[PDB]
């Protein structure tokens, strides 16, 4: 996997 | 950051907040590291997008005026040419931002120091993550900059079956993993600061966590390994 942004 | 503590005003002066235009205002979306007066290093997934961005430097509290901020436009975005948004686990999660104007350096705003090309940390090396992201899984953003102690976990252990497996590559750093502290949403793009030969340098760009949650036992936070990209970084700065 889950990237740290919203929601990548 | 889960499990973190408030940072002092002046201890990580290369941290930036990357913000996007959002209705009538600006919202924090990612971190980054100031690496040149007019260059910012962040994650490629942070810029994956057709948003308008600004960068804020000298920032401590997102929602209150500090004495110290500078707000600057983004004039060019250079993603890694091999970045593939349908495959985060391939690597290449790194991007450079050219700023619209150069910032003024001071005790609140300083260049982050980069590692030498190729440098790999020992297991359990002393490192800190910083950022304004979520303070629990599914929670809310921190208003103040947080830090957490996240010691590294080497490639051999991280790519093991009980940890990340083949999801992680040699071009990434793992750190943390204790179930307690973590990067989390809103921290990606930001630095991992590691102590080497008495100085902190920026060894990681925060990229991904577990689909299960941020702080999950032995799924350390995963970072792009900056020292894999030093030629690329230098070549971009030199050509544009
Ligand atoms: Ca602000």
């Amino acid at each position: 996997x889950r990237t740290t942004e919203f929601y990548v | 950051v889960v499990g973190g503590t408030e940072a002092q005003r002046n201890s990580w002066p290369s941290q930036i907040s990357l913000q996007y235009r959002s209705g009538s205002s600006w919202a924090h979306t990612c971190g980054g590291t100031l690496i040149r007066q007019n260059w910012v290093m962040t994650a490629a997934h942070c810029v994956d997008r057709e948003l308008t961005f600004r960068v804020v430097v000298g920032e401590h509290n997102l929602n209150q005026n500090n004495g110290t901020e500078q707000y600057v436009g983004v004039q060019k975005i250079v993603v890694h040419p091999y970045w593939n948004t349908d495959d985060v686990a391939a690597g290449y999660d790194i991007a450079l931002l050219r700023l619209a104007q150069s910032v003024t350096l001071n005790s609140y705003v300083q260049l982050g120091v980069l590692p030498r090309a190729g440098t790999i940390l020992a297991n359990n090396s002393p490192c800190y993550i910083t950022g304004w992201g979520l303070t629990r899984t599914n929670g809310q953003l921190a208003q103040t900059l947080q830090q957490a102690y996240l010691p590294t976990v080497d490639y051999a252990i991280c790519s093991s079956s009980s940890y990340w497996g083949s999801t992680v590559k040699n071009s990434m750093v793992c750190a943390g993993g204790d179930g307690v502290r973590s990067g989390c949403q809103g921290d990606s793009g930001g630095p991992l600061h590691c102590l080497v030969n008495g100085q902190y340098a920026v060894h990681g760009v925060t990229s991904f966590v577990s689909r299960l949650g941020c702080n999950v036992t032995r799924k350390p936070t995963v970072f792009t390994r900056v020292s894999a990209y030093i030629s690329w970084i230098n070549n971009v700065i030199a050509s544009n």
